[PDB]
RNA sequence: GUCGCGGCGCGCCGAGGGCCCGACGCCUGGCGGAGAAUCAGGGUUCGACUCCGGAGAGCGGGCCUGCGAGACGGCCCGCACAUCCAAGGACGGCAGCAGGCGCGGAACUUGCCCAAUGCGCGGCGCGCGAGGCAGCGACGGGGAGCGCGCGAGCGAGGCGGGCCCACAGCCCCCGCCGCGCAGCCGAGGGCAAGGUCUGUGCCAGCAGCCGCGGUAAUUCCAGCUCGGCGAGCGUCGCGCGGCGCUGCUGCAGUUGAAACGCCCGUAGUUGGCCCCCCGCCGCCACGAGGAAACGGGAGCGCUCCAGGCAGGCCCGUUGGCCC
RNA sequence: CAUCCGGUCGAUCCUGCCGGAGCGCGACGCUCUCCCCAAGGACGAAGCCAUGCAUGCCCGCUCACCCGGGACGCGGCGGAC
């Protein structure tokens, strides 16, 4: 009750951030700023999990002070800053820069970009609002807010931001056709040509996207995001959401213990 | 009341055999197969017998 | 009686200067004696060029076999392992001494006492 | 709270319906003398371990045969049965699976597989050599004579070089 | 009987619901008239401080003088007759002396020839009964 | 009035509203779920306790501060219940941790420390009875012993040195010594194991039940053997199973317990045959959406195992997936 | 992952309960060679509590007899987690 919980315990932590259940009783608590608990994962746990660059969360800090990393271009010391879809992860030191994107399974995945991929990140308007005056702001997917939008821009409509002006770069609006990758739900970590979107007036615009194995995969409106239109544009992870079944990964794990 | 107990306090006392220990843990179970199955040397008179009969007794000792 | 170490899995880490690695000990019918005398036999691999410089942790050895696994934290400078230290492990190695032993709970009185001072 | 506390457990074993029934008593004290077990806790874990196995063959089999759950688990199963040597690796059916017994099961113990190879005498002997750390299953010596070997392990089982035989020659007697 | 109909859910719950009762067994277990009137009040054992010892013909055909102290419970002040087990275990017990008291085993039935007894001794001043007629530990 | 909506409060005006599809009352040795125990299928019982939401800090109230508290390791008041006091006054609140008393059948150290795991605050780490570390602990779960062989061995120990640790310690690794160690319930049945040998004489006792003992006790009390189970075994209370003795599957009602004495009868429940091709309802399938733990379940030799998410030059190594 | 068995009789077949047979999870007794994991003042007293302890950190703003130590206060943030 009373104000806010500054504490998270770790099996209430989301499942995709694949904290150990014996590894601690308490896990980071992520902090409010561009992405919310559910759709991120803290900058610690990149670090000291995936990464490994800091055995402790304590060196992660030590990292992080002296601004060794730097999000979107900016040096970030929060261990707790959240990260998620389309965020540009650059640490200049080690000389390794990748963007974080959703994998097939759903965890967030690191993903190597050319430095002109670096430079920019991807983004979706969640609605166009009027207020101060009544300019218009566009609120992105990272909670980025654009005064003065372009007008042809519309409610879930992926843009693309500079990072290095921070504005506007183009638009490729959400419309039949267009390759989009699934962000949440059963088909998270997936990309697909959109078939059809179902109308659905009154609640759930329900989209159905197919990817190349002739699939069909049913999502809503809120977790799908627009890569590009024919063309995947960003580069995508290598399974490239193919969406491989529960059969046929046994075979690859078994391969990948086959080596000693 | 008064005639509490009465069998146990005139019970004569018997003094417990010393024996030699038996073997403990698997080696005793070890020990129960050669009675009970493979040897069967002792629980056996031309036929079939219980393991604490007067008749396996005395033939195998007490 | 002979005793191979090797380095697996090295990890460059620019921003602590360390060099994290897995050991693998082999010292078969043998006891490796102590982690330094296996330290100059990890400097080997990890080509440091000071033993002192290298730092070994959690040398697990395995029930009976002589596989034993313990990370290694070679850094990469002096300055590294003067700052990037649980403290307690410098003083496991020597590099620094201990402070002297303090009640903690004379630290936790003090505090009270103070407090009630006003 | 503690991470104790979340930590699970697990009874492996069954006891029996009746206790003080006479085929079930004579069957195991059969097994006792042929496996050198210790107590029948030890055997009540085998029968579990059939049960187990015996019932998620039994569901996938009334599953449908070509029903995507019996590809994905009856390969699972048959494939960790053969890998242990419980199964016939040419058997490869799950029918099969369900006609195994307690005892199958316990010739894969180690104590069994060292009286086969004869690196003992006998399986009181195999049960005294593990417990002393003479055995090794491969590169790894084994000082618990429940150990149940993998078929490929089999080959790699010898005795460690480090112990009774081929060695310092002074442990126990020989050192007075 | 047996109404049987797609939507006659409700009447077969309630029939269950009331006829469940009807059982002495369910009852007993859920009335809980019972946890009221035992005088174990819901425990394993009770501590209670002997007031009274006497012996008990038992019922016929058997015949003895079972051995029993009469206990008031610590807990709810009330009284219970308790046999005392074992060959000539009374001895052991001493009026006043304390004593923990456990079911006699029928779930508050008496038990055998002894006559409208529920109870058992298991402990005399701290020191189990058995253990006492077994030499383990002395007075 | 409130952050706002609302009888939420107040006026004003009507007469509604709820109820055998159980209202209202009453009682609860009532936190609820995720779950747990037992378990052919169906089921039954518990859910204080690990995660999530709720509620309370002796009891009622009332407030202030703040972005958020009707906050009690804040305040103010009554109410019980304490302490100090130089007698005027002062002052608390362990359903935080250890520890004490009472109570009960029942329950652990006035330890050690932030090194981790988090959090608060700082940029060059500090605080934390959150938490971690040790002690206690047959709640329990898991693994190896008390020999094997007929001569060779081990590990239980003991001592060093590593390894481990905030520091110890434990584990494990090595040298050097090395000393294996079983109970608890039973043997008339049910129920596995003498129709033995003593005492005793319907006494003393035993016996869940059948029963046993009154001179030849297969039953008591003891030696003797034997049997079960096993570092555990016995007893008690309860849950579940047994019990198709609660019955939907799946009970019974002539006589064992049980068809209302009869007819009408509303609620309730149940309704013959018929139209293909549409609209609603159930209905079945498959989705989506939202917590993991748990339970399944892929893979992985924690030496085996209860475990855990591992691992190893690795599907962008994994940690799938179902519920 | 489907089971029964003793007791109403001169005997017998029933119905019917009674009692056993299994697993828990708490107590209680007796006993315990090592190692691993692990519950632990909930059970009609949300009874009462002696002591010690569980909430600080900051350095904004230093004219406190080392120094630029960073007392103390003031401020700030947390104490509502």
């Amino acid at each position: 009750a009373r104000g806010v919980r500054k504490h998270l315990k770790r099996l209430n932590a989301p499942k995709h951030w694949l904290l150990d259940k014996m590894g601690g009783i308490w896990a980071p608590r992520p902090t409010n700023g561009p992405h919310g608990l559910r759709e991120c994962i803290p900058l610690i746990l990149i670090l000291r999990n995936r990464l490994h660059y800091a055995n402790t969360y304590a060196e992660t800090s030590m990292i992080l002070q002296d601004k060794n990393v730097l999000i979107d271009g900016k040096p970030r010391t929060d261990p707790t800053f959240p990260v998620g879809f389309m965020d540009v992860f650059e640490i200049p030191k080690v000389h390794k820069t990748f963007r974080v994107l959703y994998d097939v399974k759903g965890r967030f995945t690191l993903v190597p970009i050319q430095s002109n991929e670096a430079g920019f990140k991807l983004c979706r308007v969640q609605k166009i609002f009027l207020g101060d005056k009544g300019m218009p702001y566009l609120s992105t997917h990272d909670a980025r807010t654009i005064r003065f939008p372009h007008p042809d821009i519309k409610t879930n409509d992926t843009i693309k931001i500079n990072l290095k002006t921070g504005k506007i770069d183009e638009w490729y609006k959400f419309d039949i056709g267009k390759i989009v990758m699934v962000t949440g739900g059963r088909n998270c970590g997936r990309i697909g040509t959109i078939q059809a979107i179902d109308k659905h007036m009154g609640s759930y615009t329900m989209i159905r996207m197919k990817d190349t194995e002739g699939t069909e995969f049913l999502t809503r409106l809120c977790n799908v995001f627009v890569i590009g239109n024919d063309s995947p544009a960003v580069a995508i992870p290598t399974t490239k959401g193919i969406r491989p079944d529960i059969i046929k990964n046994r075979e690859l794990r078994l391969r990948s213990i086959a080596k000693r | 009341l008064t005639s509490a107990g009465k069998v146990r306090k005139c019970t004569p006392k018997k003094e417990k055999k010393e024996k030699p220990r038996p073997p403990r843990g698997r080696a005793y179970k070890r020990l129960l197969y050669n009675k009970n199955f493979v040897d069967d040397t002792l629980i056996h008179n031309g036929r079939r017998l219980g393991p604490n009969n007067l008749l396996i007794r005395q033939k195998l000792g007490f | 009686p002979e005793i191979t170490v090797k380095v697996r899995k090295v990890l460059n880490n620019p921003l602590l200067q360390r060099q994290q690695c897995v050991v693998d000990v082999l010292h078969p019918g043998c006891t490796y004696e102590s982690k330094e005398a296996i330290k100059a036999k990890v400097a080997q691999q990890l080509k440091v060029a000071d033993q002192k410089n290298i730092v070994l942790y959690g040398f697990k050895t395995s029930f009976g076999g002589g596989h034993t696994v313990g990370f290694c934290n070679a850094y990469q400078n002096m300055d590294a392992l003067m700052k990037y230290e649980p403290g307690f492990r410098k003083i496991r190695c020597g590099l620094i001494e201990a402070p002297k032993p303090v009640s903690r709970k004379q630290l936790k009185n003090l505090k009270n006492r103070r407090l009630k001072k006003r | 709270p503690r991470i104790s506390r979340h930590r699970n457990s697990s009874k492996t074993y069954s006891t029996p319906k009746k206790p003080f029934t006479k085929p079930r008593l004579d069957a195991e004290l059969k097994l006792c003398g042929e496996y050198g077990l210790k107590c029948k806790r030890e055997i009540y874990r085998a029968r579990y371990m059939l049960a187990k196995i015996r019932r998620t063959a039994r569901n996938l089999l009334t599953l449908d045969e070509n029903d995507i759950k019996r590809r994905f688990e009856g390969a699972a199963l048959l494939r960790r049965l053969h890998m242990l040597g419980i199964l016939d690796e040419e058997k490869d059916q799950l029918d099969y699976v369900l006609g195994l017994r307690i005892e199958d099961i316990f010739k894969r113990r180690l104590q069994s597989v060292i009286v086969e190879s004869k690196l003992a005498k006998s399986v009181h002997h195999a049960r005294n050599m593990i417990k002393a750390r003479h055995i090794s299953v491969g590169g790894q010596i084994v000082n618990i004579p429940s150990y149940m070997v993998r078929i490929s392990n089999t080959s790699r089982v010898a005795i460690a070089d480090t112990s009774s035989l081929a060695p310092n020659g002074k442990p126990g007697r020989t050192k007075r | 009987s047996k109404t049987s109909g797609l939507y006659t859910a409700r009447k077969l719950r309630t029939v269950r619901r009331v006829n469940r009762w009807a059982d002495k067994k369910y009852r007993k277990a859920h009335l809980g008239t019972w946890l009221k009137a035992n005088p174990l009040e819901g425990a394993c054992m009770a501590r209670g401080i002997v007031t009274q010892k006497i012996g008990i013909s038992a019922k016929q055909p058997n015949s003895a003088v079972r051995k029993a102290v009469r206990v008031q419970l610590t807990k709810n002040s009330k009284k219970i007759t308790a046999f005392v087990p074992r060959d000539g275990s009374i001895t052991y017990i001493d009026n006043n002396d304390e004593v923990l008291v456990a079911g006699f085993g029928r779930a508050g039935r008496a038990v055998g020839d002894i006559p409208g007894c529920r109870f058992k001794v298991i402990k005399v001043a701290g020191i189990g009964l058995l253990a006492l007629f077994l030499r383990k530990r002395e007075k």
